[PDB]
């Protein structure tokens, strides 16, 4: 049973730095790669990056390679994503995601995680 | 990027009808297209893929078809748990893009 | 010795035997092994030698940080001993510059090293461990080469070169040269819409070259040179299997005359062999990375905008990471049918791997058997927790 | 050059005199001396060189751990100068794969070298620095061939593979190659059970082969190859000096045309001079592990069932470790018969010497004289302690 498990909400100061926890459990987390997306009114559904735990690779969505930096603990079995330099706009959903395709960039995102809601205020 | 383009973010109908939602991609996209379906809390499952398979454990009701830019998801039977929200995406090529999304509700007095 | 000249023709391709593989990166970490990359290999009528563009430095020394930049004046083209590593002690400089290409006519070998600043660099050419002629920047924007070797047929080597934008229009030349002389040039026709890095193999005493389409090309322009008549085509790789990289996902359908869009102002060098129903071509496993390589059999790829693979052959798995790759024969072994050949630059370092400051490589060639032998996957081998 | 020719016979051996040492384990704690193993030794009509199984890398390197190890795609079959240690910088790489082979027809040189996985493995036949011919696997189980130097006459190398268990029957079959090609093959025939690591030598236009029966015999099968009518034949030593090892205690009566019983599923490459009364055996001291090494003078013991030693010479202390060994002899020294030559691979590291995470060796061969030379004994020298 796939299970892509994220927590409900992170609440953190403008200007600062965070961490996703995505833990995964129910294959092999070495074999597929890992996507984030973001979901904000207007904008809508946006893919940050991947990270595939087989050997470490990483591409980013242009828009995203300065605030967004990926990562993952094969030992515990989480991907990651550390935001930089929160501001309001940073104020959305993200949602890891597993690939269909495992390495492949096919095969939609088969399995999403609940999504952890970002907040950036005072 | 290649543009997503869902043209009606909402869509009325009734209990036991046959809807059908429409996408649209900027450039040809040959069938590397995809329908997730997120349900009011925030739920994003993925139903169809590459255009017409059907993922696992999701109703033979579901349909998706469509080849170059155009491409539709056809619910037949629109049942109670339908009313979500459908969004197309696209995997040809990266970026991964997704179109606006289409709102499902009901028809009534 | 009499100039060589493209009498015979490719042999029957039904698997791939291993060739050369020096374990460099392995070695290296205990060893004095010179930092490179841009690798290939070429033969003379006697021997058979790994070539690259060296950084001036060993990968353990001090001198390494640094070496992802690919332009530098400490930069030479070195040749070496068949799946030795490139030491300090047994390399052998050929030319100083940072792009490359050579080939033996028969009678000598020709090396052109590039070198100079972006607006302001020179090709000169040597022949026969002699410089001979040279030739200044046209565009004055990073005058660059092919980065494998050259054919040659009866005299004449053609050679592509390219000077100008690397994400937008250009100026490309085949130039044809003789003992080192030019003979001739000419601007890229055809409907070829950039060219870069050029892949070129020769049988029939007709030159084939797979490069580069920098610009927006997914699929690969091909540039058919005439060494005779001294003229040349191009234009594109009908299939869908693109093996270009970055690349989309495989369409049903392929663009024969012009480029295939999705992904643009990237690449990798590659390479294929063009031979009918006897057609290869190689590709990295994953569309986003240099990462894994692979051959498939796809008949009449260059006409056909339909052809799918109907035989394969892993190289190196998806989890390892691959790099530039070309093609180069041995058009003197002894036989009726050149044996195709090709060699994948297997990319250790930066920016993949960060936990080093350097970027460095290993070779693995391979070439054709009539055979149906069973596969093995060829990884670099070092484990990068040893540099640290 | 003319292809040579089997056309002398064995000298006199009355004593084993000195040909080469490398000690490259000494050395190799200071110097740039790769890993190797499975080594031999082999002349061309103007030098004879060590040549072994490298394991790409060197031993004082961190990529050394793990080198018990013997089939990885990072070993290379290397090449190198007459006692001189195998240093990268020497070194001369002569094809891929983790079992080989090679000798020298008179023209020109012969190299097989076997990589793949187990069920996928392959053997590409290089004649001359150029591959030529490949033989893809039969059964599919660990496609393994000699280990030591081939024999040729005038222009055929007979030489001997085995494709399956090696611990119950399999399928070897005896490949007759010229010039790269293969000329004709067939399976095994004779008495002998089961056929590994055949150690050849020739004389007298005939090609004999001593082996390893791993999976019944403590005696060891012989393969007489008939290198112009292309057959062969097969049985076993009758002497009740068994030579393989481990090795039940000597009986006082041999099996002639069936394995000696008593120890099973294991064994050692060795080797031996079947010359009537001019006959040596070279064998393990100790009956349990490869520690030790000597010759022996047992007459007629293909023949005799009862032959027991009538001289000896000792060469390692069983104190001190051996290894693999074979047979090679200057078929262009100048002379009126063949000076027998042999090496024995001295062991050091893993599974044995535990303190180092590496396993690795050294070499030192002899040939005969007809004097009755005093003995020495000839360890392999290095002090594990230092490698700590
Ligand atoms: C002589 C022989 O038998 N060779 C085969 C080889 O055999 C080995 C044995 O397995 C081994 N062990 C034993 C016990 O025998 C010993 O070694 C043998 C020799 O090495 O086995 C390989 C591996 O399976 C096999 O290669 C495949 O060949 C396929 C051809 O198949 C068929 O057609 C033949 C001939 O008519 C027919 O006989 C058969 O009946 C048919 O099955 C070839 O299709 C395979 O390649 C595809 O799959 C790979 C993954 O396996 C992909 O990475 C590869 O790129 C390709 O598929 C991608 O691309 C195509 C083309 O558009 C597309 O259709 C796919 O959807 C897929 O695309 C996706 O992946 C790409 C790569 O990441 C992306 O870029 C793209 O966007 C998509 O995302 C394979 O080559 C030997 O022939
Ligand atoms: C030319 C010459 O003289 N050569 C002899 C050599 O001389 C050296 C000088 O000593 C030295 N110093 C000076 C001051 O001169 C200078 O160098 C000289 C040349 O190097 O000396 C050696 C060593 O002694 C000698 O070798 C022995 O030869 C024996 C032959 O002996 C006789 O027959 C001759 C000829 O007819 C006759 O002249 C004599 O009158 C007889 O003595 C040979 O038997 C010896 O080998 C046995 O013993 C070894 C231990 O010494 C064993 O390790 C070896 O394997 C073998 O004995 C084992 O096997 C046999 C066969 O079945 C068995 O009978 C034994 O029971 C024993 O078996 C056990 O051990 C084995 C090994 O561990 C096990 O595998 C087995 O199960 C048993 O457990 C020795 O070769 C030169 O000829
Ligand atoms: C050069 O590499 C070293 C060695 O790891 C590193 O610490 C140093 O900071 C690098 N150079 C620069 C300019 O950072
Ligand atoms: C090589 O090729 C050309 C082809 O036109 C031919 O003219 C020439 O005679 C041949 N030369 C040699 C040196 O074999
Ligand atoms: C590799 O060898 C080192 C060096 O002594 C040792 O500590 C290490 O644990 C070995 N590898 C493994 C997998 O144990
Ligand atoms: C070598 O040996 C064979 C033996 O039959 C003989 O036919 C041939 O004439 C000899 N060849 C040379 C090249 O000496
Ligand atoms: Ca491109
Ligand atoms: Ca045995």
């Amino acid at each position: 049973q796939v299970q892509l498990q994220q927590p409900g909400a992170e609440l953190v100061k403008p200007g600062a730095s965070v961490r996703m926890s995505c833990k995964a459990s129910g294959y092999t987390f070495t074999n597929y790669n890992m996507y984030w997306v973001k979901q904000s009114p207007g904008q809508g559904l946006e893919w940050i990056g991947i990270f595939y735990p087989g050997n470490g690779d990483t591409s980013y969505n242009q828009k995203f390679k300065d605030k967004a930096t990926l990562t993952a603990d094969k030992s515990s079995n989480t991907a990651y994503m550390q935001l930089s330099s929160l501001t309001s706009e940073d104020s959305a959903v993200y949602y890891c995601a597993r690939s269909g395709g495992s390495y492949r960039y096919d095969g939609g995102f088969d399995y999403w995680g609940q999504g952890t809601t970002l907040t950036v205020s005072s | 990027d290649i543009q997503m383009t869902q043209t009606t973010s909402s869509l009325s109908a009734s209990l036991g009808d046959r809807v059908t939602i429409s996408c649209r991609a900027s450039q040809d996209i040959s069938n590397y297209l995809n329908w997730y379906q997120q349900n009011p809390d925030g739920t994003v499952k993925l139903l169809i893929y590459y255009t017409s398979n059907l993922h696992s454990e999701v109703p033979s009701r579901f349909s998706g078809s469509g080849s170059g830019t155009d491409y539709s998801l056809t619910i037949s039977n629109l049942e109670q748990e339908d009313i979500a929200t459908y969004f197309c995406q696209q995997d040809f090529t990266l970026p991964f893009t997704f179109g606006g999304g289409t709102k499902l509700e009901i028809r009534r007095a | 010795r009499e100039f060589n000249n493209l009498t015979k023709g490719l042999c029957t391709i039904n698997s791939w035997h291993i060739y050369g593989k020096d374990n460099a990166v392995r070695i290296g970490e205990d060893s004095d092994v010179l930092v490179t990359r841009e690798p290939y290999v070429s033969c003379d009528p006697d021997e058979c030698r790994f070539y690259a563009l060296s950084q001036g430095t060993t990968i353990r020394g001090k001198h390494s940080n640094g070496t992802i930049h690919d332009r530098s004046q400490y930069r030479d083209l070195i040749s070496w001993p068949l799946s030795s590593p490139p030491t300090v002690y047994n390399s052998r400089v050929e030319c100083i510059g940072w792009s490359s290409t050579s080939c033996h006519d028969g009678r000598a070998r020709m090396s052109i090293c590039i070198s100079g600043p972006n607006n302001n660099a020179s090709a000169v050419i040597w022949y026969n461990r002699r410089p001979v002629t040279e030739i200044n920047t046209w565009a004055r924007n990073i005058l660059r080469t092919q980065e494998s070797e050259c054919v040659c047929q009866n005299g004449v080597c053609p050679v592509v070169f390219t000077d100008g934008s690397a994400t937008g229009p250009a100026e490309t030349r085949i130039y044809y040269f003789k003992e080192g002389k030019i003979l001739k040039w000419e601007p890229l026709t055809g409907t070829a819409k950039h060219i870069e890095e050029c892949s070129c193999y020769g049988e029939q005493a007709g030159v084939t070259c797979t490069c580069r389409d920098n610009w927006q090309g997914s699929n690969r322009p091909v540039i058919q040179i005439d060494p005779v008549a001294m003229t040349h085509t191009s234009q594109y790789i009908c299939s869908p299997v693109l093996t270009d990289n970055p690349r989309p996902n495989d369409p049903t359908v392929g663009k024969c005359n012009d480029p295939y869009p999705g992904n643009n102002n990237n690449g990798v060098k590659g390479f294929s062999y063009l031979d009918g129903g006897n057609t290869w071509l190689g590709r990295t496993i994953s569309i986003a990375s240099r990462s894994g390589y692979e051959m498939l059999k796809v008949p009449n790829a260059l006409t056909d905008d339909r052809s799918k693979p109907t035989q394969g052959q892993t190289i190196v798995l998806n989890t390892d990471w691959s790099g530039y790759s070309g093609s180069f024969m041995d058009y003197w072994a002894e036989g009726e049918c050149y044996r195709a050949c090709f060699y994948v630059e297997l990319i250790r370092g930066r920016p993949k791997e960060d936990k080093v400051w350097w970027t460095s490589n290993s070779i693995v060639s391979m070439c054709s058997s009539t055979e149906f032998l069973g596969q093995w996957n060829w990884p670099d081998g070092a484990k990068i927790e040893y540099f640290l």
